[PDB]
């Protein structure tokens, strides 16, 4: 029910989400908690980037499992 | 008419993955970087002190996809420094918002290098002059802040000749981390 989302700037972010829904739903949860729109997010679980329509147990992501979030940003 | 719309190399921007990758290739391991997102900094100070430095992606946000790389440096004691390749005034733009994220009692000073010597070339200066500034500011008898800023400015200006541009452009082009130029 609780999964962690860790990022390149160091952060962990707990996300409560009964593992049975969709990846766009995790993206929406992260947008609410940190304001980053969904379309700036790439979600990777265990060396696998996650497709939207694919569901959370499609990718066997269980509770306490951890997802890595990389942002489609870049600077000069 | 001179056709083929041209992809200029000043528009090669480093991704977060690209910045991590550059530091990894240089040998600093899997580092944590920082950012300022929608005006609020995320900077892990534990990792900063452990690494000795931290690249910080400023000016990004919900709508701002491109932004500005700078370098946060930890000095001796409780002194932190901000290196901005665009110069002293630009960095002073971020002094405050970054200072509020450092340990109590800290001071954050901007390296007084000159503007106008960057030429639209991204990442190389933070990933080169920033590290060299870190080492300069952390030796037993460090020169003053003014002297480090002066040498950094002169180094950017002298590396501005053709040979330097060629070396930089080779590096920038070698950045197979597709932040397009329109690509």
């Amino acid at each position: 029910m609780q999964i962690f989302v860790k990022t390149l700037t160091g952060k962990t972010i707990t996300l409560e989400v009964e593992p049975s829904d969709t990846i766009e739903n995790v993206k929406a949860k992260i947008q609410d908690k940190e304001g980053i729109p969904p379309d700036q997010q790439r979600l990777i679980f265990a060396g696998k980037q996650l497709e939207d329509g694919r569901t959370l147990s499609d990718y066997n992501i269980q509770k306490e499992s951890t997802l890595h979030l990389v942002l489609r940003l870049r600077g000069c | 008419p001179l056709g083929s719309m041209p992809k200029y190399v000043e528009g090669v921007e480093l991704t977060q993955e690209g910045m991590h990758a550059i530091f990894a290739r240089m040998g600093y391991g899997d580092i944590t970087s920082g950012s300022i997102y929608n005006g609020v900094p995320t900077i892990d100070t534990g990792a900063l002190n452990r690494q000795g430095f931290m690249p910080v992606l400023t000016g990004v946000g919900p709508h701002r996809d491109s932004g500005h790389w700078i370098m946060l440096i930890k000095g001796p004691g409780n002194q932190y420094y901000l290196f901005d390749p665009l110069g002293k005034t630009s960095g002073e733009g971020y002094q405050n918002i970054l200072a509020a994220q450092l340990p109590m009692g800290s001071t954050l000073s901007v390296i007084p290098n000159g503007s106008g010597l960057n030429m639209g070339l991204c990442g190389y200066w933070v990933a080169s002059a920033g590290l060299r500034a870190h080492q300069a500011l952390n030796q037993h008898n460090p020169p003053t802040l003014l002297n480090v800023g002066q040498t950094i400015t002169n180094e950017m200006r002298n590396e501005l000749d053709h040979d330097g541009y060629r070396k930089i452009t080779g590096w920038l082009r070698a950045v197979a981390d597709e932040f397009p130029e329109g690509e």
